[PDB]
DNA sequence: ATCACACTACC
DNA sequence: GGTAGTGTGAT
């Protein structure tokens, strides 16, 4: 369900998606990141055909994060037609996420 | 004998006013203060002590008070004033000789805190005086609601300053008597505070006379400075700066930037167990924030934790960064340091081998980058860079502690002119060429001066030959000047080539271990105990020398010091480095008396020391001197005279090995190597 | 072996 | 602004 992005696929997979893309900038060594990961898996299904959950590991793809000024992780960037609509930093709960999306959608 | 000290408005380089001075006369047992308008009288009292053939005691007077008074007398009173060398005693010079195992703050230029070991108390008080006077000044000001500026405490004379001047003399006197109570340097049967200068020098240990002459000569060398080619170094700086940039561009392309945890306060705890996870990065739990009612543009949400991070760019000067990237490339560290980090120096880097050919090539760029920074920091960007120290007269006036090392060797600093890159190293020729007599134009004719570079020949090996003559009857010494000791050591060590021997011996004398020894030994590092064993076996005199040195120091210690060529005690730090201590100390003392005699001989030949004269000492780097000469004819005379003085020194101390010097004439340090 | 000083990284 | 930790520059 979730889209595993790379630096080279980010432009076309995210910026030119034209649909609803929630991106999660994460790292294997971040405690909070490990927390929202399970959540996102559930959000992907429930919002299938309404939103697209994509993840970008910042150790593996060091080029994209800087362009967005990431200062903390996990970072949730909700892209709409190639632009940043909403934004949220931190391991939200299943409820907090449902609210973030439902609202911003 | 009188003890004195002065207070003036600035360091020697820019002093213009005498503020006050104090004199304690042993013959009257009294202290007399001299205020600004008593300057002439102050000078008269010092010259009266000289007329009586007396002694004037200063603490650091050789480098400061004495030349300062000459300068000040000329500027303020139009008077010619020159205290003769033989009438002056310096307790700092005396302290550095008698307490040669202890460090000092070099009169407040070095912070006491970073210095290892203990510090002699009175000398510590003297070195802190300027800082303490400053602190008083500042708090006395604040009391009056006034502001404090740069170093305004030295602009005008005041009574607090007078009180500190008096304190310096009470402390200097105390220091003087404590040093004078060392029977090893001063025979107890003589009251040295009650004798003429000639008696003081002849009745005390030779080391005392030698150290004062060395500090007097080197003080002048500091005043002379080393002609420096600023433009040439500013251009080298542009060249190195562009190469540094290009290497940075190439490296940050090969090794991309990454993210690291930073700014976290709260410990991350397992959400299930609640168990603290110290190994995980720190986090920050947003105090406020919510989803939405007008949506909340805020990105944070109360309760939802996150890991604060920073973006870090690859830094070639970071061994940590280099260590991280090379391992992520497959490098498995073979040797680590005592703290948990793997060794990342030019040697290991030279042996690293990774798969990716690009990252493999990036290693050389990294080694180049490090060497470039080393040059940039030393010549331009470092705190003590040459470009920050070049004075208005176009010269760098490096400082020298004439007896800074335990062995009797001198130490150099601000900047250290004893660590200029050699011609045999990258950019060495350009660095070296920037220091030279050619960069000084004659004050009258405007013509460049010439440089005379002279160094003692194989001094270390001859000192060894000397001390082993008692065991081999001059054999080793005989081979040095009439055969080939390098082939001789080669055979004794069983080493391959003759060049292996030069590396082995010079290394054997400067420490080194079996690893370094066995290293160039063809290759086979380690197991270099065989080479270092077969050697001492076929050169029994050396082993014998070592045995005698030990029977003198141990059994717990019988004695913790070695007697130097001039009688001084030379603290031995380790029974294993004892022979080294003995040899380095002898080389140091030979070279010290040598530069002294060389200058005395030039002066007895009619040559004047100074830029307004015939020659000028520019640098003394252990076993070599660089001297500036007005003409080539003078350069040749200096070269010849340095050889005579070296031979005079060898004869002076009955050396069992003939001592020699080699001299080269040219425009700068690069040509006089 | 003796010693100066630079640059990173942490407080 | 000051301290370690590591390394390089020279004899
Ligand atoms: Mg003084």
């Amino acid at each position: 369900k979730i889209i595993h992005l790379t630096d080279d696929s980010f432009d076309t997979d995210v910026l030119k998606a034209d649909g609803a893309i929630l991106v999660d900038f994460w790292a294997e060594w971040c405690g909070p990141c490990k927390m929202i990961a399970p959540i996102l898996d559930e959000i992907a299904d429930e919002y299938q055909g309404k939103l697209t959950v994509a993840k970008l590991n910042i150790d593996q793809n060091p080029g994209t994060a800087p362009k967005y000024g990431i200062r903390g992780i996990p970072t949730l960037l909700l892209f709409k037609n190639g632009e940043v609509a909403a934004t949220k930093v931190g391991a939200l709960s299943k409820g907090q996420l449902k609210e973030f999306l439902d609202a911003n959608l | 004998m009188i003890v004195s000290d002065i207070e003036a408005n600035a360091l020697l380089e820019s002093v213009t006013k005498f503020h006050c001075g104090v004199i304690y006369d042993y013959s009257t047992a009294e202290y007399v203060s001299y205020r600004p308008s008593d300057f002439g009288a102050y000078l008269d009292a010092l010259e009266a002590e000289v007329a009586r053939g007396g002694l004037i005691v200063f603490h650091n007077g050789h480098k400061y008070d004495v030349p300062a008074l000459t300068k000040l007398a000329k500027l303020q009173l139009n008077r010619e004033f020159h205290l003769p060398r033989e009438n002056c005693i310096d307790t700092l010079v005396l302290s550095r000789l008698i307490h040669s195992n202890l460090k000092d703050t070099d009169m407040g230029l070095l912070r006491s805190g970073k210095l290892p070991g203990a510090l002699e108390a009175w000398g510590y008080r003297l070195g802190e005086m300027k800082g303490e006077y400053k602190d008083d000044f500042k708090r006395m000001l604040e009391e009056q609601g006034e502001e404090y500026v740069d170093g305004m405490e030295w602009w005008n004379f005041n009574e607090e300053m007078m009180d500190y001047n008096v304190q310096d003399v009470v402390v200097t006197k105390a220091l003087l008597e404590k040093l004078l109570s060392d029977k090893h340097y001063f025979p107890p049967e003589i009251d040295f505070t009650d004798v003429g200068y000639t008696t003081f020098w002849s009745e005390s240990l030779e080391a005392v006379d030698i150290e004062h002459r060395a500090a007097w000569l080197l003080a002048k060398q500091e005043r002379n400075g080393f002609p420096f080619d600023t433009k040439a170094i500013e251009e080298l700086y542009v060249e190195l700066a562009a190469r540094r940039s290009e290497l940075l561009r190439k490296l940050t392309e090969t090794f991309g930037s990454w993210y690291q945890p930073k700014g976290g306060t709260e410990m991350f705890c397992h959400p299930r167990t609640g168990k603290p996870l110290p190994k995980y990065p720190r986090i920050k739990t947003p105090k406020v924030g919510g989803i939405f009612c007008e949506l909340d543009t805020r990105e944070y949400v109360a309760g939802a934790p996150y890991t604060p991070v920073e973006h870090v760019v690859f830094n070639p000067s970071s061994r940590d960064h280099i260590q991280k990237k090379l391992q992520e490339a497959g490098w498995v560290p073979t040797k680590y340091t005592d703290k948990g980090a793997p060794v990342v120096d030019d040697e290991v880097l030279e042996g690293v081998r990774v798969d990716d050919p690009e990252k493999q090539a990036a290693i050389d760029l990294i080694k180049e980058y490090l060497m470039i920074q080393k040059r940039i920091g030393q010549s331009a960007e470092g705190d003590k860079a040459w470009l920050r120290y070049v004075a208005e007269d176009g010269k760098i006036h490096g400082s020298v502690n004439p007896n800074g090392a335990v062995t009797g060797r001198a130490t150099h600093a601000f900047p250290n002119l004893a660590q200029i890159p050699g011609v045999r190293s990258p950019y060495g020729e350009q660095c070296r060429a920037a220091f030279g007599a050619e960069h000084h134009l004659d004050g009258i004719t405007g013509k460049p001066w010439v440089q005379a570079g002279i160094d003692a020949s194989g001094l270390e090996l001859r000192c060894l030959a000397h001390f082993m003559a008692r065991f081999d009857n001059g054999e080793y010494a005989h081979e040095i000047l009439n055969g080939d000791i390098h082939t001789k050591n080669q055979i004794a060590a069983e080493l391959p080539t003759r060049d292996n021997a030069k590396t082995f011996i010079y290394g054997f004398l400067y420490g080194a271990g079996d690893e370094k020894i066995g290293q160039i030994v063809g290759a086979g590092k380690e197991r270099g105990k065989e080479l270092k064993k077969k050697f001492l076996e076929n050169t029994p005199a050396i082993a014998a020398l070592r045995e005698s040195i030990q029977q003198t120091l141990v059994e717990k210690w019988k004695r913790r010091w070695i007697k130097g060529l001039d009688g001084r005690k030379v603290h031995v730090r380790s029974p294993h480095a004892a022979l080294n201590t003995l040899l380095q100390s002898a080389g140091a003392l030979i070279c010290k008396l040598w530069i002294i005699k060389t200058e005395e001989m030039l002066v007895e030949k009619g040559l004047k020391h100074g830029w307004d004269g015939d020659f000028a000492y520019m640098a003394w780097v252990h076993d070599e001197i660089q001297v500036g000469c007005r003409t080539e004819e003078i350069a040749q005379v200096v070269i010849e005279t340095a050889q005579e003085a070296m031979r005079w020194v060898g004869d002076h101390w009955n050396f069992r090995c003939l001592l020699d010097t080699e001299g080269k004439m040219g425009p700068n340090w690069a040509i006089c190597h």
